[PDB]
Parts: structure tokens; C-alpha cells; sequence
RNA sequence: UCUCCAGGCAUACGCGUAUAACAACUCGGAUAACCAUUGUUAGUUAAUCAGACUAUAGGCAAUAAUCACACUAUAAAUCACCUAUAACUUCUCUGUUAACCCAACACCGGAAUGCCUAAAGGAAAGAUCCAAAAAGAUAAAAGGAACUCGGCAAACAAGAACC
RNA sequence: GAGCUACCUAAAAACAAUUUUAUGAAUCAACUCGUCUAUGUGGCAAAAUAGUGAGAAGAUUUUUAGGUAGAGGUGAAAAGCCU
């Protein structure tokens, strides 16, 4: 006689059975059954300061909009990276092994913000 | 001869190697790359893992023989759970002791004087029983975990009014949960004791000595007695990483450097974890003579000699009903030997304060039999009491 | 402070409110990241108010006053979040080469279905991890036969699919 | 944030920050009659009542003083017309002081 | 005696003895998952 | 079923939820109203203190947050038995007093009514119910019974709060179990007055980790609740052991003191019982209010150096001696 | 307000919004009133009640319970404490409503434990009439098993003996 | 398919008053069972209700979780019981 259709929750069932319901752990578990927060794991909001900020939420209808390009990998390239480039190339002081001068990065290991696997959230 | 432990009940060996391993100069292919098990390939053989640091909560121990206090000859350790099989015959050998029974005369003495005697004593000491036993809890019928330790407190506070008639009562202080222990050796054994005290009350003046060095010296006629075949380490445990370490019970400096008495309780509800009174009174011997010990090594370092100013001190031991008196005097510290000068103890054993204790009225075919309180109250236990607790003042 | 969770006090009662068009994703491109992370938090305390006023109309069963307001502001949102994430990810492929942030590969399933799995993050490795190694991710032979069932289950619906579209098409060119 | 993956925090990791916010609250009259210190929200079901501290403390500058939850259980008893149970969904209220 | 009262609920019972858990625990158990998701069921297992 | 009342307690204003469920007026201030070498006593004290922080040897607690907390109990145990036996020559009363270690208090009352709200009981009317169940650190419970501190009757113009909701919002649960009335001992014990009460107040109500919280405010109100509820408890249940209930109101004030300490500070109360008639029924012609009277929290010492306690404050200590000096006429 | 009746309040397991207010009067309650029905809005707040809750390696146990004293008996009977290593200040998460569950039903049925026995919880008669037969209760002159397969059933009896 | 029932494993629980004694003893509630009669028979009930009866400190009764599966299991043998 039982509804076999409706969730599975911790609302449901003897004592004995408890679970989440999707928040994020804030610390942990010791024995002697003592609860022990960790403050790095408590998330922190990041708030600017907004004041003499002149942009708002809504827009005039006489602003015209721009026909769309999304960004690619190429245009980005070209905006930052390709005229030193040029420069050097043109003075000749270019070589392959220095490319970390123009910015890239040969690994992701020791940077705060790693872009893979990702180590931040938005 | 039969092995203990049946072959179900124990781990399951390792799984045979496959054979393509045993093929010299040929590389087996895994399952390694995908990261997850699959029945039709080879099992990788995977090296040692390490962390890299150290996580707090997944700490594992070195073994025995790793550990910085490692020695290969044998320390025996008696603490509180210890129960020697010989009892107190076993305790005299390992303390180079001589018992006498009976209290001594001059703290006998100081109690028949009615000077001494508590106003309202007999009263006031039924009361204390009664509110141990029935008052001080809700309960129908309280348990042993509880008013054991409430009968002590309680008679402590009843002796330590006494400081109307003698100010010199407030020289003394008592510390609760306090640790003692103590290094010595015996005919080449190595011995240690680890234990700790219900109470400790302390004193700023030692006690008056009892024996005087002629007694003292006529010891040496005195054999300890041996018990073959049962060795004298029985029940005491056997440990091979240990520490020598010393200690009275307070850090140096403490303005009340002489132990006076050392409380011992036995509070537990079910009997087969109550230590009986033959044993109890082994325990009492070793700690309170390595109370002794530690304050001597103390004043006259390490060195061994039978000693100028002998060292007393006392203690008390209960269940909550039968009650048990014991002082020691330490005369000698060059224990290696068996035969010499010897220390000296005084047992009052097995004495009643009350007989039995009723929570409800006994009634049979509505007739009250046996009212509820104490059954066969006997003052004399309270009075050996309260003696022990004047003694160093009166 | 809670004076912001509530619109202009003179607004209280109005029929309607005067409200501009939402920020269309290119004019947003022109902004700087700083400015884009400030203009997050503006759009948002607008949001609660909205959401706020909506419940509350319900509550007293009432017209919500101007509820387009809503619907731009979510739509604001939504540009943002991905003119950020445009960002991101051609960063991404230039430093790494990869196409997506969250690792993962192609496995086959105890069913004898292929599904991506996405990978989780761990303090010990993958052969010393006993609950991970419960998990099975190959199919044994008992399940090949379910596997040609349901490819020509597949193959029904499509060949209904595709004869209805025929005989539709033959109604249409007798009525036209 | 919601919908997202957080990094695991190991000892003498650094601290987790969030720059743009995911949770969105409302504010709602109360149906019972509550002390006159206390506030009522609406807040989504994977927020914890440490969040809700800092989110009004830092975003909307408001002191707070204690913070309780409970989660509500919605119907699931009226049914459409072909006869199938209709779902009003969970959520959770915050109790402010 | 009156029957027609044979099913005592418990929840750990019927979890324990029809559950998604129980029926991977064979290869029988897994065959019955099998034929529902060919039927098309909306519920696999208890 | 009955809301379960805790004198120690981190809900917000408590202090004025439960004047209201006991009917107590709160004084701020102290009630209207030889020397003993009382630098015997300082250098007493000071001995309390080092013994248990710098000179015992005792195996460490394994929590590693009970350490705190096992301290401060040690030092207010040594303090209190001390002092009881300094002073027992000049107060003779101390010496036959009995002294409690953790022991139960127990009250249970009835006031205020209610509509069943909900079910098939709805719209019957009900009595809310209430129940203390406490555990003060130390207690002296004394034969005769201590001296008045105002006269029975005694009227001034404040006025006790009025709370428009429930108690229910402020947190506060219900359960149903055994009823009790217990003074620490029971009926058949001759001591059956009480002198003065010591209170231990936990961790988590420390003044420190009440500032981050934000509610600065309440480390005063901590005290405040705490001493109305014990004293209210001990006093009531007194009463009843002579026969006075809700229909049969007491017809001689009972009184009774404490001392409420988080480790280092102090404050000190007193406590008058002037009604048992709370109910509904027996409080609609009554002009009789229960007293309180209380002081803000004084520091006793600040810090220990090297063996030496820094900042002992003899004017605390005064306060203390005059407390356990009060004796009956 | 009156007349009469006498298992109620909590927890566990189970159930899953049946909970409360307003509005409707179609369907549902075997009829009305009123809702248990339909729609809309609301609700159950915990470091103490309840659940979940990962430091490591060694060493070691003769003596029940029953008011545990006396006392015997036979069916022989609930982690602690020590030795070393490591760490060196903390409150998040989940349960909490109800006239309720298993029996096709608002079924005279079945359903564990603690407290208590009326201070808690309830209503046998829609209106009228006073026939036969049928069911249940109480009273009966004189007689007292003559009834019946049989003292079955009932009785101001509830006792004795034998195979 | 052993959430009913048969038997077993582990962890728990209940037993007033009275007479005997020192107990598979006695009287008799709670609780467990079901002798005899009437009513009911699409019934309140696919086995009940009203009376009347048997046991009631034991081979007693009861709760929670686990085990044994059809060529089989379980059975103080009724060829009983296994939704
Ligand atoms: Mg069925
Ligand atoms: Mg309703
Ligand atoms: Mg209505
Ligand atoms: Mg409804
Ligand atoms: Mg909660
Ligand atoms: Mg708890
Ligand atoms: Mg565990
Ligand atoms: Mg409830
Ligand atoms: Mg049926
Ligand atoms: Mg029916
Ligand atoms: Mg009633
Ligand atoms: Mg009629
Ligand atoms: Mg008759
Ligand atoms: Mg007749
Ligand atoms: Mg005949
Ligand atoms: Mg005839
Ligand atoms: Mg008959
Ligand atoms: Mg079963
Ligand atoms: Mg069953
Ligand atoms: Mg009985
Ligand atoms: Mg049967
Ligand atoms: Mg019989
Ligand atoms: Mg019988
Ligand atoms: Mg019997
Ligand atoms: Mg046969
Ligand atoms: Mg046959
Ligand atoms: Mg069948």
C-alpha cells in the first residue's frame, strides 16, 4: 500500500533516517559527537562599493543595440597578444621559448584561480 | 594443540597473480588507464602511496620497536584496575613492609577523650546516611554511582567543623582527582606504579612520627614471607615503553607540601566490578607507600639509605558501607634488598558503619516489620573516623 | 537597509510604473569586468523587489502592478551571466585547450547504456577509494540481447514517423 | 550559490569566496502574529541560516542578531484532468531578529 | 480469524526487501530493472 | 503538556519573557536595608585560585573545549567550600548548613489560559502549564529560615511586562513527562530553608562569543534570566514543603540568595516570594508581586602570572562575605 | 444552562496536508444543519527533546541479578583502566501540522510502551404512532423436569458421589 | 514472494491484589486464547457481535530487525502452514 511514486525524503520514514536537502557542508565531525565549524568553508560574499555609480537597471528605449558578435579564442588573440608580437617580430627579438613574457602560462599548478579542472565557483 | 580462531572468520588470502606476470620480458596490459575495474584485463600492481603532509585525523603510529622510549628490560606498572591474586601477602613482599594489626595507640587515644566529641554526633551521623541513601535524589532507590562519593563528602564536612575548637584546622586544604606515582626496584625487578586519588588532603606541618628508632631497627629480625609458585609480578603489567618519573601529586612550590590522608572509593553499581576488601587494601599499601616515596626522593634526591626523619601518611578506602583505616610509615629507601631495616603499616579492617539500609517499609499481611533507615548503626566506626582526620592537631 | 525590499513609497497604490527597456548582451560587452560585477548587484536588489511585490499581491488578491518589470529584469541577468562566461571560456582554450571546465569521460553503464560521467573531487586515489570501487562501469553478457531490443524499438518509431509525414503531405497537394 | 561546484577544502586551504550571488529571497508578511524585532523571508532551499547573516549583513547592511529555519512540506493532493497528483513545491522560511 | 490485513508497514522492510539497492545485488535482480525499462515504466524499483 | 523553562538560556530578552510567567518586579540596585581580617581571607582566596590553575597534576581532558570550562568549575568548588569554612566561627549557622554539589531543583506552576486552536479538542480552554528543572553549581540549605527583606505587601508603582504573543515565539517547546517539586532534598531531610545559591554560566554564553554574535546587548540580560528562574524555583518549591499552594497563599515572605559568575566576573541577587497565586482563578483580585533585585557584573581578578594572581578586587569579596554573613533572627 | 454516558493525554511505528481562515453549494458525507467536499491564501522556528557524528598502535580481566545486607540456590546470568604517538577552541544540517494507521468504506474488527481514571473525552431518540410476526430485557397464582434425542436454555441453584 | 503464517537468531519489554508456600501451586483482573448457546447469513465482519467459558511467574505473552523458497522450506503429524 505504499506510494512508490512521490520523493524519497528525510520527512519520510522511521527516526533513524535523515538526509540533506542540498545544502553545502560548513565544517565537521569529531568523535565525542562534537560539531566543529571551519570558517574557510563558510562561503564570504564579495560586495563593491556602489556609490556615484551611474549604471542602473533598466535602459532607454533610444539607445540603439549592436548587431551581435559573441566572443571567440581568435578575436581575443588578436586584441592583446598579437601586436607585441608583431613589434618584436619586426625587430627580431622573438623567440618560441619566451612566449610566457606575452602572458601565456605553461600550467594551471600554483595559480589561486585555476581555469582547469576549475577550483572557484561563479 | 588447538588454535584459536576458526579459518571463516579470517581474512581471505590474496588473489593469485596472473600468469602473464611470470612470462619474463613481457608487458602486461591493465586496466590502469580507464580508472575503474574490469573483469577481462590484468590487475595493476600499484606502489606505496604517500600524501605528500601530514592530516591530524588520519595519523598512524609507529611500531613498538620504532618508539623513542623503547627498552628491552620490562617495567611493571600497577594501577588502579590491577588485582593481586595473593592480596596483601603479595603487596608486603613488593613494599618491604611488616604489618601490625590494630590502630595505633596514641590515634586510638584521641577520640576517648570526650572533649573531642561532636555535639548531637550520633544524630547528625543517621542523617548523613539517610540522605546519601534515600533523600538527595527523586529516585525511588539511588545507585551506588552516586551516593558512595556523597557519603565521604559528607563525613569530611562533618569532621572538618571541628574548627571552632582548634583554628589550627585551617592549615590544611584538599584536592580532588590528583595523580601519584613512583619508580623503585626489588631483588632486580623494575617496578612503577600509576594510579590517582578520589581526595588528597594536605597539611603545612608532617604528622607526628609513631615508632621510635628502636622499634624501627628490631625489624630487621622480620623475614617477608614468599609464595611459591606464584611469582611476585602476577597481575601487574608487563610494559616496554616507558618513562621514570616521580610524582606527589603537585608541582614544586605548593605552600602545603605534606600529604596528610588519601581517599580511595569503590563506586561502581554491578559487584563483579567492585573490587573486594582483601584487595582493596593491597591497593591502598602501593599507592599511598609511592605517595611516601615520591616526597621522600624529593627531599633527599635518589640516593638509597634508611632514613633520618621517617615519613608517615594514611588513607581511607569505601564502598559506601564497610570502611577500611590504614597508616604507613616509611623508615628505609634501599629496597633492592630483602633483608634490613623495614617499613611499618597499621590495618583496621572490615568495619561496619551500618548493616543494612530499607527505601520502603517492609510489610507483611499489614504489619510494618522493618521501618525505613539505617539497620544496626555502629557509632564506634564514625569515631576511628574522625580520629584519623584529628590526629597531627588534637 | 529593509527600505529596499519595497519600491518608491509614492509608487505604493499605483496602477502602473514607467520602466525602460533590459540590457541587450552587446552593449554589455562594452563593459569592463569591474563595472559588469557592480552592475550584478544593482539588477539583483531590483530582482528581490520585485519578487517581494509579487507575493505580497497575491497575498491581497490583486493585479501585480507592471509585471513586464520582471521579466526584463531576469532577462538582464541572464546577458550578463553568459557575457562573462564568453570570457572565460576563450580564456580557457587559449591557457588549456580544453572544452569544458569539469572533467569527464565516456563510459559504458551495468545497462548497456553510453553516458557521459562527470568526475568528483577526492582526497585519495581512485584504487585505495572502497565505496568508488562498488561502482561498475561495464556490462556483462546477459544484457546483448536487450541491447537489439531496443535498437529495433528505435526502428519502429522512426519508420511511423517518416510514413506519416508522406501520406500529410499527400492531403495537402489534393487541397492546394 | 546554487547549482554549482564548491573546491574541497583541505588543511591550510585558503577561504572560499562567492563574487555574484545566486540566491534570491523575498520578503513576506507573516501569518501569525510575531514579536515586533522579528522578520520573516522566503529564502531557496539550499541556503543555510549562516548565509542568510552575511547576505543581509553585507549586501543590505543590516545587523542581525539570531537566525531559524524550517522547511515546509507543500501539497501534492489536487489532481489535473487526466487524474495525475499535482506538486505544489517545498520551500523554506527564515525567521530574523 | 478475519484476514484481509496481511500488509504491516514498515518503511526499512520495504526498502530492504524491493529496493534499488536489492535489485543490483543479482544478476537476476538486474534483469528485472532491464525488462521495465524496455516496458517503458515510470518506476524501476521501490 | 508543559513549556519547558531554562534558567540558562541564548533566546533574546528571555529576562522579560519569564518576569512575565513568574510575575517578579526587577529592582535594579541592591535591598533597602565586624571586621575579619579580611586580608586572612584575600591570601585564602589566592590560594584557591593557584592551586587548581598552576599546582595540581591531573590527566588533561580529551575534548580540548572542556578544558575551559573543567577549570572554572575546579576554582568555584575550592572557593565556595573555603569561604563556608573561614566564616563558620563567625556566622555558627554555616557550621550545620548542608553543602550541595550539582543537585537537583525543581518547580511547576500554572498560569495564564488558552483556546485549543486545532483538532477535535478545538475551542476548549486550557491552562498553560510550566515546569523548571535545574542544577545550580552549589547550594547551602540551612534549619531555620533567613529574615525578610521588605514587609509582605510592600507596593511600588512599576510595572511587570506584558508580551502580546505567545510564548512560542520566543523559542520555547513543550513535552509531557513527570511533574516535580523539589527543594534539592526531600520532605523527611530537617533542612529545608535555603541560604544561598552559586551558578556556573556555560561556554557558550561567555561575553566574548556574545559580541561576535552582534547582540552586545544581551550580556547583562544572561544574568538577569538566570537568577529569576533559579531563585523563583527554590523559593516556590520552600513554600509548598510547608503547605502553601496556589488556594492557600503564604502567609510569611520567603527569601533567598545568589551569586552568578562566568569564571571572572560576578553578580549577586536576592530574591522575595510574596504569591503563589498565579492561576487564572486565584489571580483575579491580587495585589501581591513577587521581588528581584540585582547588580551589574564585577571582575574578582583579571590574570595569573608567574604564581601570582594579578588584580584581585577586594570589593567583590565583600560581597560575597556579606551574602554568606546573613543569618536568621 | 440543563438531562444522561464513561479510556483519556503523550511517545513509537505508520500516513502525507486530511491541519487553520475565508469563499463556494457542482462532486464527496450513504440525509439535513455543518463540513471531513471544491477553490484560494496561510502553517511546524531547538547546542538542552529527537536523528546522523572516521585520530592511531599496543597491554589486560576467576567473584551475577533480585531494596543486595543476611541468604542460599540453579537454568550459571551487562566501553572501563593503564603505556606511547598526534591534534591544541566549536553550532551547521535534518525531524516537529491533523479529527491521521492495517482492514475495497467516516467498517460494532486488529494495533506496542509510559502516566493517570475523570480535572480528560463524549451523545443511545429525523418527526409521529402503539397492530401481527420477529429479537432483547424484567415480573408471575397453584405445581416443580411431567419438557426434550439430551436439564439445551434459564434459575431466589452455581453443590455431592460413581464409571 | 517468510511485513500473513510455521520454526529459528539477535536486541528489548510486561505480569495488580489475595492464599500458599518456595511452585509448568491456588483464587481472580490486565493480557493471551476460543468451550457452549442465541443473533447474523450480499452480515458492523469474505468468520463478526452479545452473553457464557480456559490459562493467567510460565513449555508464558508481546515488540523491533535478520534467516530458511516450491524436485523446496517449516512442522509438540492436523498430509497443518508458506500473503
Ligand atoms: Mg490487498
Ligand atoms: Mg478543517
Ligand atoms: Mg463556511
Ligand atoms: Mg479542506
Ligand atoms: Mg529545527
Ligand atoms: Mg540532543
Ligand atoms: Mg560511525
Ligand atoms: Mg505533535
Ligand atoms: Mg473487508
Ligand atoms: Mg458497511
Ligand atoms: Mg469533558
Ligand atoms: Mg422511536
Ligand atoms: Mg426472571
Ligand atoms: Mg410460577
Ligand atoms: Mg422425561
Ligand atoms: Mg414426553
Ligand atoms: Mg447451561
Ligand atoms: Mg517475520
Ligand atoms: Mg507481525
Ligand atoms: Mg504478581
Ligand atoms: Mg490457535
Ligand atoms: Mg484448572
Ligand atoms: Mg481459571
Ligand atoms: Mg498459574
Ligand atoms: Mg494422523
Ligand atoms: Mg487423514
Ligand atoms: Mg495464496
Amino acid at each position: 500500500g505504499a506510494d512508490r511514486m512521490s520523493k524519497w525524503t528525510s520527512k519520510r520514514g522511521p527516526r533513524t533516517f535523515t538526509k540533506s536537502r542540498g545544502a553545502k557542508k560548513t565544517g565537521i565531525y569529531t568523535s565525542d559527537r562534537k560539531f566543529v565549524q571551519i570558517k574557510e568553508m563558510v562561503p564570504e560574499f564579495v560586495v563593491p562599493d556602489l556609490t556615484g555609480f551611474k549604471l542602473k537597471p533598466y535602459v532607454n528605449y533610444r539607445a540603439p543595440a549592436g548587431i551581435d558578435t559573441p566572443l571567440t579564442a581568435k578575436a581575443l588573440f588578436q586584441e592583446t597578444v598579437a601586436p607585441a608580437i608583431e613589434k618584436d617580430f619586426k625587430e627580431g627579438t622573438f623567440d618560441a621559448n619566451n612566449l610566457e613574457k606575452y602572458g601565456f602560462e605553461p600550467t594551471q599548478e600554483g595559480k589561486l584561480f585555476q581555469l582547469y579542472p576549475k577550483n572557484f565557483p561563479r | 594443540a588447538y588454535e584459536w580462531g576458526v579459518r571463516s572468520t579470517r581474512k581471505p588470502e590474496p588473489r593469485p597473480l596472473d600468469r602473464v606476470y611470470e612470462i619474463p620480458g613481457l608487458e602486461p596490459i591493465t586496466y590502469e588507464g580507464k580508472k575503474h575495474f574490469v573483469p577481462w584485463l590484468a590487475r595493476p600492481i600499484f606502489p606505496p602511496w604517500e600524501r605528500g603532509w601530514n592530516d591530524p585525523r588520519f595519523h598512524r603510529a609507529a611500531p613498538i620497536h620504532e618508539q623513542t622510549l623503547y627498552k628491552e628490560e620490562p617495567c611493571y606498572i600497577f594501577h588502579q584496575r590491577c588485582r593481586l591474586l595473593e592480596g596483601m601477602k603479595q603487596a608486603l613482599w613488593l613494599t618491604k613492609t611488616k604489618l601490625i594489626e590494630g590502630l595505633p595507640k596514641k590515634v586510638l587515644s584521641l577520640v576517648d577523650d570526650p572533649a573531642n566529641h561532636i555535639e548531637n554526633q550520633e544524630q547528625r551521623v543517621l542523617d548523613i546516611i539517610s540522605h546519601a541513601r534515600l533523600w538527595h535524589s527523586t529516585e525511588d532507590i539511588p545507585k551506588r554511582e552516586t551516593y558512595c562519593p556523597l557519603i565521604v563528602d559528607s563525613l569530611i564536612q562533618l569532621c572538618k567543623s571541628q574548627i571552632l575548637k582548634h583554628p589550627s584546622l585551617a592549615r590544611r586544604t584538599s584536592a580532588q582527582n590528583c595523580t601519584l606515582a613512583t619508580t623503585w626496584n626489588r631483588e632486580s625487578l623494575l617496578l612503577q606504579v600509576r594510579g590517582t586519588s578520589s581526595t588528597i588532603l594536605s597539611a603545612k606541618d608532617p604528622l607526628p612520627v609513631i615508632a621510635s628508632r628502636e622499634e624501627v631497627e628490631a625489624t630487621r629480625s622480620h623475614v617477608l614471607e614468599t609464595f611459591y609458585p606464584i611469582s611476585p609480578t602476577i597481575d601487574l603489567q608487563e610494559c616496554h615503553v616507558y618513562e621514570v618519573k616521580d610524582d606527589t601529586g603537585f608541582q614544586e612550590g605548593y605552600p602545603y607540601p605534606h600529604p596528610h590522608t588519601l581517599y580511595f572509593l569503590e563506586k561502581a553499581n554491578l559487584r563483579p566490578q567492585r573490587f573486594l576488601p582483601e584487595q582493596l587494601r593491597a591497593k591502598m599499601l602501593l599507592f599511598a607507600f609511592a605517595n611516601a616515596l615520591a616526597q621522600a626522593r624529593l627531599l633527599y634526591g635518589n640516593t638509597a639509605k634508611v632514613l633520618e626523619q621517617p615519613i608517615v601518611v594514611q588513607s581511607v578506602g569505601t564502598d559506601g558501607r564497610v570502611f577500611q583505616f590504614l597508616v604507613l610509615q616509611l623508615n628505609t629507601t634501599d629496597l633492592a634488598s630483602s633483608e634490613g631495616v623495614k617499613n611499618l603499616v597499621w590495618t583496621d579492617s572490615d568495619q561496619l558503619l551500618y548493616r543494612h539500609f530499607w527505601c520502603r517499609p517492609v510489610i507483611k499481611k499489614k504489619v510494618v516489620v522493618e521501618p525505613v533507615g539505617p539497620v544496626d548503626f555502629q557509632p564506634e566506626t564514625f569515631r576511628k573516623f574522625l580520629a584519623l582526620y584529628l590526629h597531627g592537631v588534637v | 537597509g529593509l527600505e529596499e525590499f519595497f519600491d518608491d513609497p509614492k509608487n505604493w497604490g499605483e496602477e502602473k510604473v514607467k520602466s525602460g527597456a533590459s540590457w541587450t548582451c552587446q552593449q554589455l560587452r562594452n563593459k569592463s569586468n569591474e563595472d559588469l560585477h557592480k552592475l550584478w548587484y544593482v539588477l539583483l536588489k531590483e530582482r528581490n523587489m520585485l519578487l517581494t511585490l509579487e507575493q505580497e499581491a497575491k497575498r491581497q488578491r490583486l493585479p501585480m502592478p507592471s509585471p513586464e518589470r520582471l521579466e526584463k529584469v531576469v532577462d538582464s541577468m541572464d546577458n550578463v551571466d553568459k557575457v562573462v562566461q564568453e570570457r572565460e571560456d576563450a580564456l580557457r582554450l587559449l591557457q588549456t585547450g580544453q572544452e569544458k571546465p569539469r572533467p569527464g569521460a565516456w563510459r559504458r553503464d551495468i545497462f548497456g547504456r553510453i553516458v557521459w560521467h562527470k568526475f568528483k573531487q577526492w582526497p585519495i586515489p581512485w584504487y585505495l577509494n572502497k565505496r568508488y570501487n562498488r561502482r561498475r562501469f561495464f556490462a556483462m553478457p546477459y544484457v546483448d540481447r536487450f541491447i537489439r531490443l531496443r535498437i529495433e524499438k528505435h526502428a519502429r518509431i522512426e519508420a511511423r514517423k517518416r510514413s506519416l509525414q508522406k501520406k500529410k503531405e499527400k492531403i495537402l497537394h489534393a487541397k492546394f | 550559490a546554487r547549482n554549482v561546484l564548491y573546491p574541497l577544502y583541505q588543511l591550510g586551504g585558503p577561504q572560499l569566496r562567492v563574487f555574484r550571488t545566486n540566491f534570491f529571497i523575498q520578503l513576506v508578511r507573516p501569518g501569525t502574529a510575531q514579536p515586533e524585532d522579528t522578520v520573516q523571508f522566503r529564502i531557496p532551499m539550499e541556503m543555510t541560516r549562516v548565509d542568510l547573516r552575511n547576505y543581509l549583513e553585507q549586501i543590505y547592511n543590516v545587523p542581525v542578531a539570531a537566525v531559524r529555519t524550517r522547511v515546509q512540506h507543500g501539497s501534492n493532493r489536487r489532481r489535473d484532468h487526466k487524474n495525475v497528483r499535482i506538486k505544489k513545491p517545498d520551500y523554506k522560511v527564515a525567521y530574523v531578529q | 480469524r478475519a484476514r484481509g490485513n496481511e500488509y504491516q508497514p514498515s518503511n526499512i522492510k520495504r526498502k530492504h526487501k524491493h529496493g534499488w539497492v536489492r535489485r543490483l545485488s543479482t544478476p537476476a535482480g538486474v534483469q528485472v530493472i532491464l525488462r521495465r525499462m524496455l516496458k517503458g515504466r515510470k518506476s524501476l524499483s521501490h | 503538556k508543559k513549556y519547558v523553562v531554562h534558567p540558562q538560556i541564548s533566546a533574546l530578552n528571555a529576562d522579560r519573557w519569564y518576569q512575565s510567567f513568574t510575575k517578579t518586579v526587577f529592582v535594579s540596585g541592591l535591598p533597602p536595608a565586624p571586621s575579619l581580617d579580611l586580608a586572612a581571607l584575600r591570601a585564602a582566596v589566592c590560594d584557591c585560585i593557584l592551586q587548581e590553575q598552576v599546582y595540581v597534576r591531573r590527566r588533561r581532558p580529551r575534548s580540548l573545549f572542556d578544558r575551559r570550562q573543567a577549570l572554572a568549575s575546579s576554582i568555584l568548588d575550592q572557593v565556595v567550600r573555603t569561604l563556608v569554612n573561614l566564616l563558620a566561627p563567625l556566622n555558627p549557622v554555616l557550621s550545620t548548613a548542608a553543602l550541595d554539589c550539582k543537585r537537583s531543583v525543581d518547580f511547576y506552576w500554572l498560569r495564564g489560559e488558552e483556546r485549543i486552536p486545532a483538532g477535535h479538542r478545538k475551542g476548549h480552554i486550557d491552562a498553560l502549564r510550566y515546569q523548571i528543572n535545574d542544577k545550580p553549581h552549589n547550594q547551602i540549605r540551612i534549619s531555620k529560615q533567613l529574615p525578610e527583606f521588605v514587609p509582605l505587601d510592600y507596593s511600588i508603582p512599576t510595572e511587570i511586562p506584558v508580551m502580546k504573543c505567545k510564548p512560542d515565539k520566543l523559542p520555547l517547546f513543550r513535552r509531557q513527562y513527570e511533574n516535580s517539586i523539589f527543594t534539592g532534598s526531600k520532605t523527611a531531610d530537617p533542612c529545608c530553608y535555603g541560604h544561598t545559591q552559586f551558578h556556573l554560566i556555560p561556554d557558550r554564553l561567555k561575553r566574548e562569543r556574545l559580541i561576535r554574535q552582534n547582540q552586545a546587548e544581551q550580556v547583562e540580560a544572561v544574568f538577569r534570566a538566570n537568577a529569576i528562574a533559579s531563585l523563583f524555583a527554590w523559593t516556590g518549591a520552600q513554600a509548598m514543603y510547608q503547605g502553601f499552594w496556589s488556594e492557600a497563599d503564604v502567609t510569611r515572605p520567603f527569601v533567598s540568595q545568589a551569586v552568578i559568575t562566568d569564571g571572572k566576573y560576578f553578580s549577586f541577587f536576592c530574591y522575595q516570594l510574596n504569591t503563589l497565586a498565579l492561576t487564572v482563578q486565584a489571580d483575579q483580585n491580587n495585589p501581591r508581586k513577587n521581588l528581584c533585585w540585582g547588580s551589574q557584573s564585577q571582575p574578582l581578578y583579571e590574570t595569573v602570572e608567574d604564581n601570582d594572581v594579578k588584580g584581585f578586587d577586594d570589593g567583590t569579596l565583600l560581597q560575597i562575605v556579606h551574602f554568606l554573613l546573613n543569618k536568621p533572627r
